[PDB]
């Protein structure tokens, strides 16, 4: 399998993530994961093996995340980086993605309300975190980083994840565009 | 539900209170109950309010006359028949006659004033004030009924101008020049008044509602919005409803957003076309909670109320639908603790906590068939319903709690109820929880479970499936991955859930006697045809397997049938028929 | 498909996720009170399929009976006859004038500019739940994928079923 693998980047001449049609990238990305989870000990505590963050693996999914409108799958991608649930995963996919993604300051990426939705469902599942610290970090500094004028694409997918968790701050998020 | 029915039933007792030529109060007992009762089911168009009236009218009872007048206004907009009816009535009246019709008279003009054929009403009101002293007011009313464009209004000015012989001209710019305006709006809107009045009438045919000339007269009415127009927009959304195409409410849901009349009168238009909308629509039903929803931005305890009650009623008309009790348990959350994060960490917890134990103690008196009903949610829980209100206690407890144990504990309890036993969202949940701590162990379970004995529908299920196997991929490795199989029966994580998507009932069967008791088993006597069971005739032992290099050591045993008297023989158990059909 | 021995407690929309994944679906009607619906396929293969996939399948703790039966006009003009007793003469389903060269039965367009090569391997045609639209192999997975994992994200919170 790995070096099936190996034949099929090789047949795009090492560039598996700039193919046009994503189920390929993805089957491939997959598929990869599970073999380098197996071939490297895992970095991160509470044993949680590094699955799609590896310098190998991470740089492939960002070089398919700068093509930004070119390239199709996108939030696929992006929201199995939301899956990691623990303390020092729920940092680094903070800081090396959503973060850089808000100060390179991509329109594809802000416009979006998946992208939105699942930063806050990044901060929202993690286990180290309480429920105060948790919604007072969704809506003191998620949410304000929200241009107003985005906020009619931002809003629907965005409401759907305040209705069902925080219905109690619900206004707030209504106030705000 | 059947009209004639109850028509022909009102006309039998109503003959039979006449042609029995007394009061006969079993009859009239009898013809008022039927009345109620057909009132209570339809809509009472206005000749049978006409009849019912005149009969009550013939039995002389005065205030039942005057709840008989409020219940036909009940049901209609538009009728000035009635709205006359009842100044014909209450101008024989009592102490309270000359503010009561005076009342009666200015509702009437709140409602129907503004309508094409309105001018009796005003003519009514004109000869009602022209019976006292209260000149005065004959001077306003006429003034009034001048600025609005109704058909004989050339005739009204000029009867103006007539009695108008003591104070006339007092004012001739401002009541000459609204009777213009009004003449010209009057003629603006004759191609309309004309377009429909050579459309309607009864053929059982399109031409009878009058679709086309009432879309193309709304339309006309809703672009050019001046004044009135308001009152314009609803006289002409009620004169088109009286002949239940919601497309038309549809068009004045966003006439009366466009042009921002207050949300007091938005409000009451859908909750009257709620009631009179027919039941198993439901569009602008879900439009009105989205826009309680949304109006309670300006916060008020008056959109609670109402929301609380609507879905108390939508609740009860339809059962079935899930996503009721979630806008309904969204608001209770809501609007009942509002928290807002400026609070202590001590308050805030104990709000939520307090909202845990009304939910745990409201689903357990509704497993138990105990009903509270000072708690409100009592009433809505179904057994439909009750899936995601469980579903939000798990929520509420492991995510704002984050209490482990508990939640936990409430999947082994709940697991085995038989209402949440199929659920999408509690097995979602439980897909959500197990996938947040990351064991494979519970998981794994869970997904080999899904077909046998946890019953989900297939989307749902090849939904779990698919996604289970992404993560397994990318959150797990081979030592885990080999150590998960156990070989007694063929299972792996990531090829199992691909021959299991169509297959619900998948089972990884290895077994050599699935050989010998094969030929009557349904899927061979249908192959080739399904749903039809033939038996079909084979050879016992066929000799097709044995290569003729093998067959010539021995001599062939001459062949063994079965199944060969059945060859015309061909059965159809017909399930569409006899149990649907027939029923 | 005639689907008999339903809850009654189930919806329409909870059936169609039942009866979506084997085929594209041209929807019928739910009977009220009748405890049995049906539904109804573009292509036989996935009728078939849908048959034998699901038979004694619990939904809502009841075993589901389904076997073959008509459709609406077509039961009307069944029951306007068990009254009289007189002919129940059936008239079979249209056919689709078969030569077509673009279309792979039993495969769905799970959403919805296309200017594709039209080799074979590819699904050229397909139907929408009717209008019928050109297939991109590369966007359909993108967008199924995508519907995937929003319907887990909705299903869980009670707003899809």
């Amino acid at each position: 399998l790995r070096n099936l693998l190996e034949k099929i980047e090789s047949s795009y001449s090492d560039n598996v993530e700039n193919v046009d049609d994503f189920e390929i990238f993805w089957d491939y990305l997959q598929f990869k994961t599970f073999c380098q989870n197996s071939l490297y000990s895992s970095r991160y505590s509470d044993s949680q093996s590094n699955g799609l963050l590896n310098k190998e693996l991470f740089d492939k999914v960002w070089k398919r995340l700068s093509c930004k409108e070119k390239k199709s799958g996108q939030e696929i991608l992006l929201n199995n980086l939301v899956q990691f649930y623990s303390k020092d995963t729920v940092e680094f996919v903070e800081k090396n993605i959503f973060q850089k993604i808000i100060e390179f300051g991509w329109e594809y990426y802000l416009q979006n309300g998946m992208f939105w939705n699942c930063y806050c469902r990044l901060i929202y599942f993690d286990t180290s975190r309480s429920y105060l610290d948790k919604r007072q970090y969704i809506v003191r500094k998620i949410w304000p980083q929200i241009d107003k004028k985005f906020a009619q694409s931002v809003l629907p997918s965005l409401t759907e994840f305040c209705e069902s968790y925080f219905p109690e701050e619900m206004d707030t998020l209504e106030e705000m565009f | 539900a059947l009209r004639g029915l109850d028509t022909q039933f009102l006309q039998d007792n109503t003959a039979l209170v006449q042609a029995y030529r007394g009061l006969d109060w079993s009859d009239i007992s009898s013809l008022t109950q039927m009345v109620d009762v057909i009132e209570q089911t339809v809509v009472k168009y206005g000749n049978p309010n006409d009849s019912i009236k005149l009969a009550l009218e013939t039995i002389l009872w005065q205030i039942l006359r005057k709840y008989p007048l409020l219940f036909g206004f009940w049901k209609r907009f538009a009728t000035i028949e009635y709205q006359l009816f009842g100044l014909k009535k209450s101008i024989a009246v009592l102490a309270t006659s000359v503010k009561w019709f005076p009342t009666s008279l200015e509702l009437w003009c709140d409602y129907l004033n503004v309508l094409c054929v309105n001018n009796p009403n005003e003519t009514d009101f004109i000869r009602n004030n022209f019976e006292i002293a209260k000149d005065l007011i004959g001077k306003q009313f006429l003034s009034h009924p001048f600025w609005d464009k109704f058909i004989e209004f050339e005739v009204g000015q000029k009867n103006w101008h007539n009695v108008q012989r003591i104070y006339e001209y007092i004012i001739e710019v401002p009541l000459h020049q609204y009777a213009r305006f009004f003449t010209s709006y009057k003629k603006f809107l004759n191609e309309k008044n004309l377009k429909t009045t050579r459309n309607i009438d009864i053929v059982l045919r399109k031409t009878q509602t009058t679709v086309n000339e009432i879309w193309q007269f709304e339309s006309k009415i809703k672009q050019p919005f001046f004044n009135l127009g308001q009152v314009l927009n609803d006289d002409l959304e009620n004169w088109s409803r009286y002949l239940y195409h919601e497309n038309t409410w549809m068009m004045y849901i966003k006439w009366l957003t466009k042009k921002n009349i207050s949300d007091e009168v938005v409000v009451d238009i859908y909750q009257k076309a709620n009631t009179f909308l027919p039941l198993d629509f439901k569009t602008l039903r879900y439009d009105f909670l989205r826009f309680l929803k949304r109006k309670y931005r300006s916060n008020n305890t008056l959109f609670n109320n109402i929301f609380n009650e609507t879905v108390s009623r939508y609740l009860k008309i339809w059962p079935n639908d899930i996503l009721l009790m979630t806008e309904y348990l969204c608001m209770l959350k809501r609007h009942s603790f509002k928290n807002s994060l400026d609070q202590s960490p001590k308050e805030i917890l104990e709000k939520q906590t307090s909202f845990t134990k009304i939910l745990e103690t409201s689903i357990t008196n509704y497993i138990n068939n105990q009903i509270d009903a000072k708690v409100h949610l009592q009433t809505l829980i179904n057994d439909k319903n009750l899936s995601i209100v469980v579903v939000e206690l798990i929520k509420t407890t492991w995510l704002v709690l984050k209490n482990n144990m508990q939640t936990r504990k409430y999947f082994n309890l709940y697991q085995k109820n038989i209402l949440i036993k199929n659920s999408v969202p509690f097995w979602l949940t439980y897909y959500k929880f197990e996938k947040s701590n990351v064991n494979f162990t519970k998981l794994n379970k869970f997904i080999r479970e899904l077909g046998v004995e946890i019953y989900l529908p297939t989307t749902v299920m090849n939904d779990i499936l698919t996604d289970y196997k992404t993560f397994y991929l990318t959150h797990s490795n081979i030592v885990t991955y080999e150590s998960s199989i156990i070989d007694s029966n063929t299972f792996d994580p990531i090829l199992y859930p691909e021959l299991k998507m169509s297959n619900p009932k998948y089972d990884p069967v290895l077994n050599t006697t699935a050989n010998v008791d094969w030929h009557k088993k349904t899927e061979w006597k249908e192959a080739g045809h399904i749903g039809i069971t033939t038996e079909r005739p084979q050879i016992s032992n066929s000799i097709i397997e044995c290569n003729s290099g093998t067959l010539i050591q021995k001599p062939i045993s001459l062949p063994n049938f079965r199944n060969l008297e059945k060859i015309n023989q061909v059965k159809i158990n017909d399930l569409y028929t006899e149990e649907f059909l027939k029923e | 498909v005639f689907i008999g021995g339903l809850s009654s407690l189930v919806t329409e929309d909870e059936l169609r996720a039942y009866f979506q994944p084997f085929g594209t679906i041209v929807y019928v009607k739910i009977p009220v009170g009748k405890c049995c619906g049906f539904v109804q396929y573009v292509d036989r293969l996935s009728a078939e399929a849908a048959i034998a996939g699901m038979q004694g399948f619990p939904i809502a703790n009841s075993r589901v009976r389904l076997s073959w039966g008509r459709s609406a006009k077509q039961t009307a003009l069944l029951q306007q006859a068990m009254l009289s007793n007189s002919l129940q003469v059936q008239q079979q389903q249209p056919g689709l004038q078969q030569p077509n060269y673009g279309y792979i039965p039993s495969s769905t367009c799970e959403a919805p500019n296309v200017s594709s090569t039209m080799l074979p391997g590819c699904q050229i045609l397909n139907y929408s739940n009717g209008q019928q639209v050109i297939m991109q192999g590369s966007e359909a997975v993108v967008n199924s994928t995508n519907a995937m994992l929003n319907r887990l994200e909705q299903g869980s919170n009670g707003f899809m079923f």
